[PDB]
């Protein structure tokens, strides 16, 4: 038997005392039946008058069969019971495992009932089957093992399967075994008849404590349609995913093929979704029609040839380097590939993430060697050599300069086009021979020359945004421009070649046109 | 499991333990936190817990000073915060004045003192932490402990007494020490030569092996305040008096007595940038007092034990970094320059984590309480790298900031 868990209720609070509704005849029969089965079993056992505590039970006939089930409404109790670490949503991504010669799935078959339910706790569980007749019966039960569908079955089946599981484990250090619901993965590398042998000696091991396991004629067998994965021994992937051969497409279609779309991505590169979400502007209900343009219709064509190649992944192999290689898609999209053997992945990626209403790309990679990073150490456990489009002096040239810590773990330059570079770079000291210009909507130089113009609609700092523009646009390829608005300052001093903001990339492209700029700050009154 | 008697401990009215994130371990790590969890269960140390211990504190592996020996570390922060103060009355342990004073002090790890006392057998639950699996392939390895835990608040509390009968045979046998803690650290100052000094260091720690409790070198004396400085030069542009105006017009919040008036009557008329101006006799006084008036700190700065202490960093660059310790804006009651040290490797992340530990120690050194720290670095970032060059025994709270452009310019 497993060493019981003591489970408590939230404190402060009693058990559930819930009625059960009233049940029909031909139910009661079925479930007097059910619940003797179950006592039989020792699964659950009746109580006495004691016990004040109930929950509501009602009879289900199964999906496209015809039989009774029993089910019990826990949600009160759940409400009570205490919280459990839990499964945490941290799953394995494909790209994380390794190569096998063989791998089974072992169907648990409701351990549930044969784990043991603390002593203590087990009048919590109590639950009433009425009588066929007025004043009688009325059978009182109560749970001696995990109830299906209660709050810490989920998480003591696992801790109890892991201890369960420890010493097979220790005794076969070269097998693979991971749980999941109601499901035992156990995977290996024996050639077949060793691992054939292995897995029955395993299922014994289940049968000692109870849990009855399935013979190898009815077990599933590979790939394994995990999670939108494909799983197999050697090679992995996404289920296969079909693209709409619609005329018509509704805000609601567009939104699904965008989410199929990025789900690609992580194994499918060039997969491409700008010219399709476009057509989501302005869109006033999800069964909206929006016709597609020249432009979506040629990237949904390119990503279903795309989709028409059934790329896979390959598995992780702990004894070669991992390698991160990073490329410019467009402006602010990205495309990475974590490889380990010469330009075939185990895992790609985009990244498009725009942190801030301004920014380059030399700030912009960075950020997407930070994901990469996060995300290495969250699969392989360690971090990748990065093959990057930029050189070390660019790089070195921002870093030194910017106000923020950063830093790049181990990197290569890699000249593949376009390779990142600052189009731009400010003065360090003003001017000499330059002339001089005082904003603040307008201009004044020390030549004499003014510029007055009218703004509408506009906010107080892009008012101040458009007399540094206008002081930008009326001079020669050198300009000192003097102002008062730190908030303009910080900006352009950030040095950035790409925004949200059309003023500001205007801006940028007239700093990008300029010999030499000196921007200065003051306080103006 | 436990032995003598536990000194029962509770968390603050109300309060629940905490339950916390594990940021993602390197595989190193994990191992290495594997390696010595094993030992400190055999050791009773600590004990697996099951699913029905819903709390989690994080945990770390960072690396000895001059040793190739990782040491777990965990990061209590929460719990602490959430752990009930301890007591009133006769605790002779506030802090020394005088420590700060001192010639040379030297921190000891004392942590392992703790581990010789159970943990009140109740609040062990909220004492969990996991390790953590590569890719999620495996539950995680939950435990608990079962002795006082390094880096929780409660530990040096409850071993306060065992502590003082340790240690006042060398207090009374070398009054000429100053040794106060902080949580898992021992602070000896003394002001002997700097090698009488490391003799005596060496004698009080097999006074401590002698009764079963098994690196740093500060000199507090030569600690030196940062003022704000002012641009001397030969000849001045109006770009110079400009900046010169912008920087004092700041300083004046702090020290009022600077003016700007005859400076700010230099820069009438829109001239060139580049146009050299000379400084009215009226100007050249001007300057030169608000000069003197910033050669000192502002008067009337004064520690309040009960605010936050608040430390700003920023970047200056070439591994230069700037830093002030204060309580109320404009209020400072320490600012500092840091440069990098320790290595021809230095990036600006190894730097961040040697400046924030310098400007720790200092605070706990001078007020005897960690302060708050408002970092220019990306969380993410920080998150990965600060562990691979963390060294002490402590972790202050910090949050992540966007230092103004403005702020920099006027400090260095
Ligand atoms: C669906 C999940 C999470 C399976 C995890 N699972 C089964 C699996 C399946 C294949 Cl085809 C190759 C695999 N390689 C490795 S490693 N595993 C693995 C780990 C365990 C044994
Ligand atoms: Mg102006």
């Amino acid at each position: 038997p497993i060493e019981t868990v003591p489970v408590k209720l939230k404190p402060g609070m009693d058990g559930p005392k819930v009625k059960q509704w009233p049940l029909t005849e031909e139910k009661i029969k079925a479930l007097v039946e059910i619940c003797t089965e179950m006592e039989k079993e020792g699964k659950i056992s009746k109580i006495g008058p004691e016990n004040p505590y109930n929950t509501p039970v009602f009879a289900i006939k199964k999906k496209d069969s015809t039989k009774w089930r029993k089910l019990v409404d826990f949600r009160e109790l759940n409400k009570r019971t205490q919280d459990f670490w839990e499964v945490q949503l941290g799953i394995p991504h494909p790209a994380g495992l390794k190569k096998k010669k063989s791998v089974t799935v072992l169907d648990v078959g409701d351990a549930y009932f044969s784990v043991p339910l603390d002593e203590d706790f087990r009048k919590y569980t109590a639950f009433t089957i009425p009588s066929i007749n007025n004043e009688t019966p009325g059978i009182r039960y109560q749970y001696n093992v995990l109830p299906q569908g209660w709050k810490g079955s989920p998480a003591i089946f696992q801790s109890s399967m892991t201890k369960i599981l420890e010493p097979f484990r220790k005794q076969n250090p070269d097998i693979v075994i991971y749980q999941y619901m109601d499901d035992l993965y156990v995977g290996s590398d024996l050639e077949i008849g060793q691992h054939r042998t292995k897995i029955e000696e395993l299922r014994q091991h289940l049968l000692r404590w109870g849990l009855t396991t399935p013979d190898k004629k009815h077990q599933k067998e590979p790939p394994f349609l995990w999670m939108g994965y494909e799983l197999h021994p050697d090679k992995w992937t996404v289920q296969p995913i079909v693209l709409p051969e619609k005329d018509s497409w509704t805000v609601n279609d567009i939104q699904k093929l965008v989410g199929k779309l990025n789900w690609a991505s992580q194994i499918y590169p060039g997969i491409k979704v700008r010219q399709l979400c476009k057509l989501l502007r302005g869109t006033k209900a999800l069964t909206e029609v929006i016709p597609l343009t020249e432009e979506a219709e040629l990237e949904l064509a390119e990503n279903r040839e795309i989709l028409k190649e059934p790329v896979h992944g390959v598995y992780y192999d702990p004894s070669k380097d991992l390698i991160a290689e990073i490329q410019k898609q467009g402006q602010g999209q990205w495309t990475y590939q974590i490889y380990q053997e010469p330009f075939k992945n185990l895992k790609t990626g985009k990244y498009a993430r725009m942190r801030g209403a301004h920014t380059n790309d030399v700030k912009q990679l960075t950020e997407a060697v930070q994901k990469i990073t996060t995300e290495s150490i969250v699969i392989w456990g360690k971090t990748p050599k990065f093959k990057l489009p930029i050189q070390k002096e660019t790089w070195e040239t921002w870093w030194t300069e910017y106000w923020q810590a950063t830093w790049i773990p181990e990197w290569e330059f890699v000249n593949t086009p376009p390779l990142v570079k600052l189009w731009y770079q400010l003065e360090k000291e003003p001017i000499v021979g330059a002339e001089t210009f005082y904003v603040d909507a307008g201009y004044v130089t020390n030549r004499g020359r003014q510029k007055v113009v009218t703004l509408t609609d506009t906010t107080n700092q892009k008012t101040e945004l458009q007399a540094i523009y206008l002081a930008l646009q009326d001079s020669g390829l050198e300009v000192n421009i003097v102002t008062d608005s730190q908030y303009a300052l910080g900006i352009i001093q950030a040095q950035p070649d790409q925004s949200e903001s059309e003023l500001v990339n205007q801006i940028i492209e007239q700093l990008i046109k300029k010999e030499k700029v000196y921007l200065a700050w003051v306080p103006a009154h | 499991i436990s032995p003598i008697e536990t000194v029962p401990v509770k968390l603050k009215p109300g309060m629940d333990g905490p339950k916390v994130k594990q940021w993602p371990l390197t595989e190193e790590k994990i191992k290495a936190l594997v390696e010595i969890c094993t030992e400190m269960e055999k050791e009773g140390k600590i004990s697996k817990i099951g699913p029905e211990n819903p709390y989690n504190t994080p945990v770390f592996a960072i690396k000895k000073k001059d040793s190739t020996k990782w040491r777990k570390l965990v990061d209590f922060r929460e719990l602490n915060k959430r752990t009930q103060d301890f007591w009133e009355v006769q605790l002779g342990i506030p802090h020394p004045a005088g420590l700060k004073k001192k010639k040379s002090v030297t921190v000891l790890d004392v942590g392992d003192a703790y581990f010789s006392v159970p943990l009140d057998e109740d609040f062990r639950k909220y004492t969990a932490f996991t390790i953590p699996s590569i890719n999620n392939e495996t539950p995680g390895i939950r435990y608990q402990y079962n002795v006082l835990p390094q880096g929780w608040k409660g530990s040096p509390a409850i071993f306060q007494s065992s502590m003082t009968k340790i240690l006042e045979p060398f207090r009374k046998q070398n009054p000429d020490i100053v040794i106060y803690q902080y949580m898992d650290d021992l602070y000896v100052g003394s002001d002997l030569e700097i090698g009488q000094h490391r003799t005596k260091i060496e004698e009080l720690r097999q006074h401590l092996l002698r009764w079963g409790l098994t690196g740093y070198e500060l000199h507090p004396d030569k600690w030196t305040v940062q003022p704000i400085v002012l641009p001397e030069k030969d000849s001045w542009t109006v770009n110079d008096i400009q900046k010169l105006v912008g920087k004092l017009n700041w300083a004046s919040q702090i020290y009022p007595g600077i003016k700007v008036r005859q400076l700010c009557k230099l820069l009438r008329g829109t001239k060139a940038l580049t146009e050299v101006i000379p400084l009215t006799e009226e100007a050249e006084l001007e300057l030169a007092e608000n000069r003197e008036i910033l050669k000192e700190p502002v008067h009337g700065v004064y520690y309040d034990p009960s605010k936050d202490l608040i430390a700003e960093i920023q970047k200056q660059g070439q591994g230069q970094w700037t830093y002030q310790i204060y309580q109320e804006p404009f209020k400072n009651l320490k600012t500092g320059k840091y440069a990098r040290m320790r290595g021809a490797h230095t990036n600006d992340v190894k730097q961040l984590t040697e400046a924030v530990q310098k400007i720790t120690t200092e605070s706990i050194v001078i007020w005897g309480k960690t302060p708050k720290f408002k970092l220019p670095i990306q969380k993410e970032t920080w998150e990965t790298w600060w562990t691979e060059y963390w060294q002490a025994t402590w972790i202050p709270e910090w949050e992540f900031v966007n230092t103004p452009p403005l702020v920099k310019l006027w400090y260095q």
